[PDB]
């Protein structure tokens, strides 16, 4: 990694090898030895391996990741039954607190979504297994009749109207009610709101409400799912909305004194649309094609936002524009295809180039544009970063005061935003693409390209797994979420199981890439609680209280499933914990003479059910270390 | 460090006194003097001249084998064999080419060990112009290793044992046998 | 009055100081202003991280 190994120091005088000149400190012709310029030219020498590693990797051909943009979900809220009008304006940028140290990560309302002013139309109620056949109309206004029937059967379901349905929003449905007698709790009814779609029912969610349900009168503020289309609620025209009722469900309060119906009125609060953390550019020509082959044009904005479509540029064809799609590589192409490449990171779309073949003959990888023809590119995406995920929502100018909406609401914090690779990561890149080439085949790969497909994830590694009844066992590869120490040390647990995310987006990434009729399985390591207890004796001149504090979490280090170990890495997936090596750990602790004997007591996160006494713990190969609470006697004469 | 420095009895192909006026050269000591100062620059121009060769991994220095192994990740651990390295870096580019392939399998192996190997693949490959023929091929997965080794010490079984276990494309059971 | 107010720490426990408060400590519904000193480290209290 470096060419010479002098400095300005080292200096030869090998002149009295060829002359007699022999002062070691002379007049002037020392100063005229003196060459710095050397020492400019070896410090830029030793740079040139470096030089030579970022040029050949163009010729390999591999580039920069581009960054990806963050995505939210914002909800336009309006608190008033109103606004039978496009209630979402395409930008309106929010933002955070825009201190002086930290930049305020700005946004953009990307998407679009109209509401309707709907109002209730039928009323009815029916309990499970049995049809309406009740008022359905005069209950709008009068007839009241108790919900639900009072009782908690298990498939019990209202029918609500609501004219002209709305098929994308939130909304809620005023059932006003005189409860009396018994007033169930507000938090967790057993009951179940659902909605008609195209595809059929779908659970729909709630939102803040000042009332428990039935409890108090009041609205209910579901959350319309996408689909939603109407149907025929008796005498109007209305989508249907479903209430599943449940049992008391192992204690939840349930009502045998149910409220009645009084009046009717639908709100249709507000509605639901996407956000990212990325601008846009639309309809910016970027030259006009030629007839050779292999162009490559330039655009005005460098960091270009992945994205399936990343660029979706078109050829003016006699039919309006041609799209063309986009390939990361050109080897795959074909002499008529339409493909192109993007280096993303830079700005830069580059069409098919042509190749000389053995025969001296031309093969044209990918179609040219004719000759005159108008290119253009219709969108972009650019931005995102690290930053690009909002913490709680709390985007502290979520805009609480608007005069056109009564708020605009960001809870769930956004997802996605990765930044983009440095070129510094790209040398620890470069071996991963030049063997493993994509598509995982052995086991080495399944290691890298997890971490490639998902990042965020503290560490993985991949071991076969159970064999298959057929002679072949499906791919087994355990995810370790990054954890935090939430409680007061030691680590919490239900953090090291995968909110269901990495699980997903870690297979599907590897699904595609992969070989074919073969199963992979994903999912946390085994897990068990492993606790030390012995007795110490300390020094006659120390403090046991600190060597009592000292003792707890030191001996505690060794266990940790993040960080443990001597090497201070995660542990080896498989390391057996004994007390020998734990002999170890506790002799070093400070104010300590001898030690007389160490008790290890198994667990679980599950159970609070302990082992029994041993000094050896099995561990099993696809397993980890969990460390617990524990406590250690120091009997001596402390000061 | 790598104790690099200067060379006694190197020349330069941009000598000091060549580049010197004329009558300039006509002197005895500042001649002789001034092409001592070519001691120190003497092996710079010497790297600048065969830089091509600094790069194949047949030819240069130890150390940059060792770090041409991390241009296109040729398993450069465990080997603390000069002549072991020369092969392995140079044939790596073309092993990542057919890994997971019976010939990939077979050539890693004797990569690190100088004698072919004898597998056998739960499988094969023909075809038949029968409508809806049936395909054969072993029933079960199953994959062998044989190697004809002359001193089998007892520890290439380990050995195969780890290097095969990267080679396996992490779908079918493998057994290492040794001569 | 007759109280000593400490804090946990990393080394264990020190005085806190205190502060004007319109109460002299239970001879009166009202607060205390201890004065917490550096190194205070969370712990383990039941079903809370105090």
């Amino acid at each position: 990694q470096q060419f010479v190994d002098d400095a300005k120091r080292y200096i030869q005088q090998r002149a009295p090898e060829w002359t007699d000149h022999n002062v070691s400190d002379p007049g002037v012709t020392l100063v005229e030895t003196v060459a710095h310029m050397a020492d400019q030219i070896v410090y830029r020498l030793n740079r040139v391996p470096d030089k030579n590693h970022l040029a050949f990797l163009d010729l390999v051909g591999i580039t920069l990741f581009p960054p990806s943009a963050a995505r939210t979900d914002v909800t336009f809220w309006l608190s008033a039954p109103q606004e039978d009008a496009i209630l979402v304006p395409v930008g309106t940028e929010v933002a955070t607190l825009r201190t002086e140290r930290d930049e305020a990560v700005v946004f953009a309302t990307e998407q679009d979504l109209r509401i309707v002013p709907c109002t209730m139309g039928r009323l009815v109620t029916q309990v499970s297994g049995e049809a309406v056949s009740d008022r359905t109309t005069d209950l709008a206004e009068s007839k009241d009749v108790l919900c639900f029937a009072e009782a908690p059967n298990p498939g019990d379901c209202m029918l609500i109207g609501l004219s002209a349905a709305v098929p994308d929003c939130a909304l809620a449905l005023e059932l006003d009610s005189r409860v009396d007698g018994v007033g169930v709790d507000p938090r967790q009814p057993p009951l179940v709101w659902e909605a008609w779609t195209e595809d059929g029912w779908q659970s729909c969610e709630v939102d803040r409400d000042g009332t428990g349900g039935l409890n108090r009168p009041g609205d209910v503020v579901l959350h319309i799912p996408g689909g939603h289309v109407l149907s025929r609620n008796g005498g109007h025209e209305a989508g249907w909305i479903r209430c599943r009722v449940t049992e008391p469900l192992s204690g939840q309060p349930f009502y045998t004194t149910s409220p009645t119906i009084r009046s009717a009125e639908a709100y249709t609060i507000g509605g639901t649309t996407g956000s990212i953390h990325a601008e846009t550019v639309l309809d910016e020509p970027l030259g006009e094609s030629t007839g050779l082959p292999g162009q490559r044009l330039r655009l005005e904005h460098a960091p270009v936002v992945a994205g399936e479509p990343s660029v979706l540029l078109q050829t003016a064809a006699d039919d309006g524009w041609q799209d063309w799609q986009v390939v990361p590589h050109f080897s795959g192409s074909h002499p008529d295809d339409h493909h192109i490449t993007v280096d993303a990171t830079t700005g830069e779309i580059a069409f098919g180039p042509a190749v000389r073949e053995a025969d001296g003959t031309l093969r044209q990888y990918g179609a040219v544009p004719p000759k005159g023809a108008v290119i253009r590119a219709r969108r972009y995406r650019t931005g995102g970063g690290r930053a690009g995920n909002v913490a709680r929502g709390a985007v502290q100018v979520l805009r609480t005061s608007i005069p056109y909406v009564s708020e605009v609401v960001n809870r769930e914090a956004a997802l996605g935003g990765v930044d983009g690779e440095t070129i510094e990561e790209a040398k620890l890149r470069a071996p991963i693409t030049l063997r493993a080439q994509e598509r995982a085949v052995t086991l080495r790969d399944y290691e890298e390209l997890a971490r490639r497909a998902a990042p965020e994830t503290a560490r993985i590694t991949c071991l076969e797994g159970a064999e298959n009844e057929y002679g072949a066992h499906a791919v087994r590869v355990l995810v370790v979420p990054q954890a935090v120490p939430d409680p007061g040390g030691r680590l919490r647990f239900e953090q090291l199981v995968p909110g269901d995310a990495l699980l997903n987006r870690i297979t599907r990434h590897l699904d595609e890439r992969r070989l074919i009729g073969t199963r992979l399985a994903v999912g946390p390591p085994y897990y068990q609680g492993v606790t030390v207890v012995a007795t110490v004796h300390a020094f006659r001149d120390v403090d046991a209280d600190r060597v009592r504090r000292q003792t707890h979490d030191a001996l505690y280090r060794h266990l940790d499933p993040l960080t443990g170990g001597s090497d201070g890495k995660g542990w080896p997936f498989g390391r057996p914990v004994q007390t020998g090596e734990l002999f170890a750990v506790l002799q070093r602790v400070p104010g300590v003479e001898l030690v007389d004997e160490v008790v290890l007591h198994p667990a679980d996160p599950l159970t609070g059910k302990r082992g029994d006494p041993t000094n050896r713990i099995d561990l099993d190969a696809p397993a980890l270390v969990f460390s617990y609470d524990h406590r250690v006697r120091v009997i001596g004469d402390s000061a | 460090a790598s104790q690099r420095g200067s060379v006694d009895g190197l020349g330069s192909s941009l000598p000091i006194a060549s580049m010197l006026p004329a009558v300039f050269a006509d002197d005895d000591l500042a001649l002789r003097f001034v092409a001592g100062l070519d001691d120190v620059l003497a092996p710079i121009l010497n790297v600048l001249d065969c830089l091509d060769t600094y790069f194949d991994p047949a030819l240069t220095p130890a150390d940059f084998a060792q770090w041409l192994g991390t241009w296109v990740g040729a398993e450069t651990d465990g080997t603390e064999a000069e002549p072991m390295l020369r092969a392995a870096v140079a044939a790596a580019a073309r092993l990542h080419r057919v890994r997971g392939t019976l010939q990939g399998l077979s050539e890693t192996v004797r990569l690190a060990f100088g004698v072919a190997p004898e597998i056998t693949e739960s499988g094969g490959a023909t075809w038949n112009a029968r409508p809806l023929g049936p395909f054969p091929g072993r029933p079960r997965p199953q994959l062998h290793v044989a190697l004809r080794l002359p001193e089998p010490r007892p520890v290439d079984v380990h050995r195969l044992d780890a290097l095969v276990a990267a080679a396996r494309p992490a779908h079918m059971p493998y057994t290492v046998e040794v001569t």
